[PDB]
């Protein structure tokens, strides 16, 4: 009864997210803080972890386990690395925003710190990636047999950390902009072993 | 022996000792504990295990596959990788490259509310050809849990995207089939971290030109609450050249006092030159 | 032993009237000269006899066949004039090692003197000396005298090929050939007579005696990486490779100067080629290499190897002279390969101990005298404890590591002297809270340097191929070019750091990692560099990567970072400087004199002599030399021009100046003066940047 179930969805930035980098030397009029990206291809990523603590700092808000089952937990012998696995999200629209015309699949947005009094400013610059970016997101979700009892339950609580992704930002420098993302076309489907699939996607959507 | 099971990455983990390091290859050790915990997650460890004690169950260690299959340096008779056609070229005496199949890059990562939870993961992004075929008997129950394996990922810190992979199952170039023995008598190489049994670590040990890996960390188990620590052991790494074939072992590296057995594929497979 | 002993102290007072000769100078021989001064101090007689026949009484023979093979008015050449160019003299001046003084780089002019001052060495000679015990426990001392006052006077200086090793070292090297004679025949056993074979024959130069023994400390690298406890974990290392020597020759019947390159991890030596001296290599090897998987499993590895040469392959021959280098380092890569005895493999496959001593060793670090006891901590061998301790003492000593000063801290007795370490001046998490000068304007910023010497294992075997393809190379040239480096990079940059608010981690000429502040970084990366040309004329040359950081950041990371820009460095041209980044990989020289001393000072002189324009004008600038199209020279033309007429026409013609100068080097075709000011601008503008 083993089945993989793979969540495919669609990541699409209604704000343009800036998920953070490694902290390198940066020149005078450089950028402040790059986004993370591809070494081989420099295009923007969403890194698989950066949803994964995200959505599950989300659904630790609402759910008090149910959590720990879904991201694992080094203690609590049956829940040790528990069935999900994410993945790095990359740029599925890469030529349809070269088609309406954009130079750069990222901006850099410029900014500042105002002190108050001496009332000072301090810039910065901060690179964004832009707000039709639409990231090709997976998410492997695994049945075996402990599952069979609890996987329904299981759908309510990925669907429902999705919705609250949708209303928070996701990866970076929100909570003043810069994180409103939409999840276009929720589908599952079985890439490994027999489950039906039409049953959970009447649940989606 | 049989089939290549061909392997592309994009954003693998294979650390070495440290998270904030990795090696760009994993060994037979990590493939075939991948193999065992898949065989776990469904209803068939004790089918795997039964093939795994048999003879005939082959696997060795991954390689890059840009193009061709490459092939551990083998040591000292004259890098790291070769090509598959350069191999007989190198070892009469040639100069090769260390193609860049990899960039090995780190990236920060935090835990926020912790406030001291600031930490590096090193990751291999491959390079947009190459992939790194394990040479195994190929069987049903292998590609099985190998097809549930490209999506249950390969290494460290999977779950968080690092080391989901795809297949291919290749037969193998007819020039390098040729090669693959056990039971040959004159100089030949092994292409998987191996560890002899006591009767031939003599003969290894004399005429052998070898590589020690420190193969160490932690048991993943199901079934123990909290984490322990391996036995530590110490085997021979891949391109190590002997005076002949030497026959294997599936070590038991279980912790003290310990539920199921921790195993650790030192079986070998050999390149004949 | 009181053979040995007696014919060791006659090995190195072999020449000690040839520097009498010349300070109150005569026509009679040196021969005659020593050994008729050695009489006035302490009238030992079997060393005066020695010193009476060395250059025509069995032990005198020893002596006298070691001279020649030892062997192969006008001062001294530096060892760099042998390298490849056939065009400089650049003589020395003999002085002292002052340890703690400036250097006395070669100068082109000295090559008249030769004569001035050699009355105060001998006096220097005469004071220490005089008063000797001469028993083997002030063995040690006279070697470390040597080496700080008969160093850079010349050998037998008469115009033939040599010209170039000193005294000391002459000295040096013909105490270790007379200790493999008399080790090889008299494990031999026929000694009847030594002069029966030495003198009368030269049949005895064809023959392998002196097995060249070596190892490596390999891991040394990967052990080394809270950053003061890297400085004490490398130094740990360094008097590990000092203890294997000493206690290796301890084993034989030998001391040290039978000894060449030292540190890093390679070391050479010289030996008797008997059976006992392999057999007790092999039990060594075995023993040491244990000891390390009793503490260190692996990650330390003692690989020795040796080869035998005949006394005739160093006489002259330039090809079986690396083949003996060649057998040596075969045997060191075959043990390197084959690590390990079999039941070491065995056995072995089935809140700290050592790191609580690494502790304790960096709290100790700041001392000088280093002890060798039986239990105290911090094992360096087999029953072998590491101690660091002050003059309050004498406590069980078993060697005594003084530190850098070999003089003045040289006045207890079995002194081995180690060149290492110094300059620590704060702490690092102080280094980018200051910088800080006294007008209160700059930026904090930690800096690191990492610098190399570019080509150095290639030069340490294959420097002196150039000159004559019948090549120079001798054993002696590599040892005095093995000291050099040695004697630059691990001392003198103590003076290079004189008050430069840096610390410097380690420094072996391999790599130099020196934290630090970041003015006082860049200062002393290029005074380095100008003391290193002018301590060698070129001809080997060494490339740097310049970090720079913020506080309170990992040492990890940094020197990661720092050892990719200094690879960058490697990939330009390997002579170059790469601040900061993976661009910017200037080479050395246009650097120094094309960045300091041209550009920078061109813009300091203009920005605070006039009030009108300012940071504004910079970040413009800056941004036009970051994009450079075609475009941006016609808009960096508009640009200037239209901030020409603003200023206050007492202005107006000093804008005009550096107007022409920005534009000039803006036009450039060639890319140099373009990514130079950029630079220049950024260092400029790091400088006088305020809280």
């Amino acid at each position: 009864t083993f089945a993989k179930i793979k969540f495919s969805a669609q990541i699409r930035l209604e704000t343009g997210l800036h998920i953070g980098g490694s902290d390198a030397f940066a020149a005078i009029g450089a950028i402040n803080s790059p986004v993370i990206k591809d070494p081989i291809t420099n295009l923007p990523i969403i890194p698989g972890s950066s949803l994964k603590g995200k959505m599950r700092t989300l659904l630790a808000k609402v759910y008090n386990d149910i959590l720990s089952r879904l991201f694992g937990n080094s203690k609590d012998k049956r829940f040790k690395m528990g069935r999900l696995i994410f993945r790095d999200a990359f740029l599925s629209n890469a030529d349809e925003l070269d088609s309406l015309g954009v130079r750069s699949y990222t901006e850099v947005k410029f900014e500042n710190t105002i002190d108050r009094i001496t009332a000072e400013a301090n810039p910065r610059q901060i690179e964004r990636a832009i707000r039709n970016s639409t990231f090709d997101f997976e998410l492997i979700y695994e049945i075996t047999d402990e599952n069979e009892n609890q996987v329904e339950e299981d759908f309510k609580v990925i669907r429902d950390g999705l919705k609250l992704l949708e209303l928070d930002y996701l990866g970076g420098s929100g909570s003043r902009g810069y994180g409103k993302v939409a999840f276009e076309n929720l589908k599952a489907t079985t890439v490994f072993g027999n489950y039906d699939v039409k049953t959970l996607n009447e649940l989606l959507t | 022996t049989y089939k290549l099971y061909i392997m592309t990455f994009q954003n693998a983990h294979f650390g070495s000792g440290t998270l904030d390091s990795s090696k760009l290859t994993f060994s037979a050790d990590r493939i075939f504990s991948a193999l065992v915990l898949e065989a776990l997650k469904m209803g068939k460890l004790d089918a795997f295990l039964a093939e795994a004690n048999q003879d005939k169950f082959t696997l060795t260690d991954a390689f890059p596959f840009q193009f061709g299959p490459f092939l551990p340096k083998p040591i000292g008779y004259p890098l790291q990788f070769l090509a598959l056609e350069n191999v007989d070229d190198y070892l009469n005496g040639e100069l090769f490259e260390n193609e860049e199949h990899a960039v090995i890059d780190t990236v920060t990562k935090n835990q926020p509310h912790k406030d001291d939870n600031l930490y590096q993961v090193a990751t291999t992004r491959f390079s947009n050809d190459t992939s790194l075929y394990v040479i195994a008997n190929e069987s049903d129950l292998l590609n099985e849990l190998m097809s549930s394996l490209q999506y249950s990922g390969l290494g460290g810190k999977r779950s968080s995207g690092f080391g989901r992979f795809e297949l291919d199952i290749q037969n193998i170039p007819l020039e390098l089939s040729d090669r693959l023995t056990k039971n040959h008598s004159d100089k030949v190489m092994s292409l998987t971290t191996a560890l002899p049994v006591d009767a031939d670590l003599e003969e290894a040990m004399e005429d052998g030109h070898y590589l020690l890996t420190k193969s160490s960390g932690f048991a993943f188990s199901h079934a123990t609450n909290e984490n322990y620590r391996k036995q530590d052991l110490y085997k021979f790494a891949s391109g190590s050249t002997f005076s002949k074939t030497f026959e294997g072992q599936i070590v038991d590296v279980r912790p003290l006092d310990f539920p199921h057995a921790v195993l650790n594929y030192a079986k070998p497979l050999f390149f004949k030159l | 032993k009181k053979e040995k002993i007696d014919l060791f102290y006659g090995a190195l007072l072999h020449n000690i009237g040839k520097v009498i000769q010349r300070a109150t100078g005569e026509r009679k021989k040196h021969a005659l000269v020593g050994a008729d001064w050695f009489d006035e101090i302490a009238d030992n007689q079997v060393i005066s006899d020695q010193i009476r026949y060395h250059m025509a009484d069995h032990l005198a023979y020893i002596t006298y066949i070691a001279d020649n093979i030892a062997s192969g008015y006008t001062n001294q050449a530096d060892i760099f004039n042998v390298f490849g160019a056939q065009t400089d003299k650049r003589y020395f001046k003999p002085t002292v090692l002052n340890l703690k003084s400036k250097p006395n780089f070669a100068s082109a002019t000295y090559e008249p003197f030769s004569k001035g001052d050699y009355a105060a060495i001998a006096t220097r000679i005469k004071n220490e000396l005089a008063e000797f015990e001469f028993n083997q426990v002030q063995i040690d001392s006279l070697l470390n005298l040597f080496e700080a006052t008969l160093s850079f006077v010349p050998s037998s200086t008469n115009t033939k090929e040599i010209a170039d090793i000193s005294l000391a070292d002459h000295s040096r090297l013909t105490a270790a050939f007379a200790l493999a004679i008399y080790d090889y025949l008299e494990d031999k056993g026929r000694h009847n007579y030594k002069e029966d074979l030495f003198t009368k024959v030269s049949a005895f130069y064809e023959e392998e005696a002196f097995l060249l023994a070596s190892f490596d400390l390999s891991g040394i690298q990967d052990f080394i990486y809270a950053a003061k406890q890297l400085k004490a974990r490398s130094l740990y290392l360094d008097f590990m490779s000092e203890y294997i020597a000493d206690s290796l020759l301890d084993k034989l019947g030998l001391n040290r100067a039978n000894m060449l390159y030292v540190g890093g991890g390679h070391a050479y030596f010289v030996l008797a080629n008997t059976e006992k001296t392999v057999e007790t290599l092999v039990q060594f090897e075995k023993d040491f290499n244990q000891f390390l998987l009793a503490n260190f499993q692996t990650r330390l590895y003692v690989a020795f190897g040796w080869g035998s040469f005949a006394a005739k392959d160093i006489m002259s021959s330039p090809e079986s002279y690396r083949q003996v280098y060649q057998k040596a380092s075969r045997m060191i890569s075959k043990k390197k390969i084959s690590r390990y005895d079999y039941q070491t493999l065995m056995l072995l496959n089935r809140v700290c101990d050592i790191c609580r001593g690494l502790y304790q060793f960096s709290k100790e670090i700041a001392h000088d005298h280093f002890i060798i006891t039986e239990n105290e901590g911090l094992p360096i061998g087999p029953n072998a404890c590491l101690k660091g301790v002050a003059f309050e003492k004498l406590s069980q000593e078993a060697f005594s590591r003084v530190y850098v000063k070999n003089d003045y801290k040289a006045g207890t007795v079995k002194a081995t002297h180690v060149f290492v370490g110094d300059y620590q001046c704060d702490e690092i998490y102080n280094y980018a809270a200051l910088s800080k000068n006294e007008n209160g304007l700059g930026i904090k910023r930690l800096a690191v340097v990492r610098l190399d010497v570019d080509d150095l294992g290639a030069a340490f075997m294959a420097g002196f191929s150039q000159q004559g393809n019948g090549q120079y190379s001798t054993l002696s040239r590599s040892a005095t070019f093995s000291r050099s480096m040695s004697l630059f990079f691990k001392v003198y940059i103590n003076q290079f750091a004189s008050d430069k608010k840096l610390s410097i981690i380690y420094a072996g000429g391999d790599d130099v990692f020196a934290i630090g502040s970041w003015q006082d970084i860049i200062a002393f990366t290029v005074e380095l560099r100008e003391n290193f040309i002018k301590w060698t004329n070129g001809k080997l040359t060494l490339s740097a990567g310049i970090g720079l950081f913020a506080d309170k950041t990992p040492i990890s990371l940094m020197a990661h970072q720092t050892g990719e820009l200094e690879e960058a460095a490697k990939g330009n041209e390997k002579d170059s400087i790469s601040l900061f980044s993976s661009d910017y990989t200037f080479k050395f020289d246009r650097f120094i004199t094309n960045v300091y001393d041209d550009k920078l000072e061109q813009i300091r002189y203009f920005f605070n002599h006039q009030d009108e324009r300012g940071k504004n004008f910079i970040y413009k600038l800056i941004e036009l030399l970051r994009n450079h199209d075609r475009m941006n020279m016609a808009r960096l033309a508009y640009y200037l021009t239209r901030l020409e007429e603003l200023t206050r026409e007492t202005d107006r013609d000093k804008f005009k100046t550096f107007k022409n100068l920005f534009y000039s080097w803006y036009t450039n075709k060639n890319d140099k003066d373009r990514k130079e000011a950029e630079l220049a601008l950024l260092l400029y503008i790091y400088e006088i940047r305020k809280d």
